[PDB]
């Protein structure tokens, strides 16, 4: 994350580290949506240009954490994974179109007051706050800058950027499963996620009912906080059919 | 767990307001 | 490091 800050204490209880078992290091990030499910992107498990494509058996995650590094003895928990569901859509030869994925923990993980459910969107909600201008946040263990980490977890607020100015930064074919957030030139605020928060949630407050959503995922940008440029996001509602056949099936 | 999820034990729960989440109900106009 | 090692129980 580029120009946020440190995360309060339980700010965040849904991040998720997935965490590579050998060589011991961060992968991305991802979101708790049940006791036994984890969202995050595709491209972090599955990314031929870059010969990635892992196993289950090749990968934790870390869940309650709030140092990048440390082991956080009695608070964090880690949880091997039963199975990966890749997005049978997602498209990895030219846009990351579909950046979606889903990992079925091998055990029911024990909630906490570090350890808590994001919702996920129904259509009103997102219908509601997908909305240029309005602003979601964004938390990861990524890079503070294009060009190192983070101590602990970032946290930034971003606003959603209407479509048009989206497309018009990028020569990337944009689709209606990705959403664009970032502030504009002019608007003098900064900040954006960056290589490491892949797979981390873009999450908003309910004014309705006072309870957090997960509207995206960390997905893709060109550069990490340049001015006139954007992060993109994939568009979990416009997926969330894949996600409810995926979780009622296995 | 669906029922109580997005709700966070130590702000939610306890009636608790995280530093900035005033930022985006500002924006939510 | 850069990571402290995790307990070998999740690594088996
Ligand atoms: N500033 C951000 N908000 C941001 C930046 C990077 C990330 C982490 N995400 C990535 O590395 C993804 C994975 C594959 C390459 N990639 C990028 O983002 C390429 N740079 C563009 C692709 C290049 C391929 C065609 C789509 C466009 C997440 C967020
Ligand atoms: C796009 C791609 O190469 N996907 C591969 C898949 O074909 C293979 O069956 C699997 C085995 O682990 O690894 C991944
Ligand atoms: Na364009
Ligand atoms: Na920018």
């Amino acid at each position: 994350i580029v120009e946020g800050s440190d995360a309060e204490i339980g700010m965040s209880p849904w991040q998720v580290m997935l965490f590579r078992k050998s060589p011991q290091e961060l992968l991305c990030g991802a979101s708790l949506i049940s006791d036994r499910w984890v969202l995050t992107a595709a491209h972090c498990l599955l990314y031929p240009p870059w010969d990635k494509n892992f196993t289950e058996n090749d990968l934790l995650v870390r869940i309650g954490k709030h140092s990048r590094t440390r082991y956080e003895r009695n608070i964090e928990k880690i949880s091997m994974l039963e199975k990966i569901y890749i997005h049978p859509r997602y498209n990895w030869r030219e846009n990351l179109d579909r950046d979606i994925a889903l990992m079925k923990l091998k055990k029911p993980v024990a909630f906490s007051d570090y350890i808590h459910p994001v919702c996920l969107p129904d259509r009103e909600t997102a219908a509601s706050l997908l909305q240029a201008g309005y602003k979601g946040r964004v938390t990861g263990w990524g890079n503070l800058k294009e060009t190192g980490q983070p101590s602990v977890l970032q946290v930034v607020n971003l606003p959603i950027v209407e479509r048009p100015v989206c497309k018009d930064s990028t020569r990337i074919r944009i689709t209606d499963n990705m959403f664009c957030a970032g502030y504009k030139p002019d608007e003098g605020k900064r900040g954006d996620a960056c290589e490491g928060d892949s797979g981390g949630p873009f999450v908003m407050k309910s004014p309705f009912n006072n309870r957090w959503y997960q509207m995206g995922i960390v997905s893709w940008g060109e550069g990490c906080d340049r001015d006139g440029k954007y992060g993109f996001y994939t568009h979990v509602f416009r997926l969330k059919k894949w996600i409810q056949k995926v979780i009622d099936q296995f | 767990g669906e029922a109580d999820c997005g709700l966070r034990p130590l702000f939610e729960k306890k009636s608790l307001e995280d530093k900035t989440e005033r930022e985006l109900l500002e924006s939510y106009i | 490091g850069d990571f402290e090692e995790i307990p070998e129980e999740y690594l088996q």
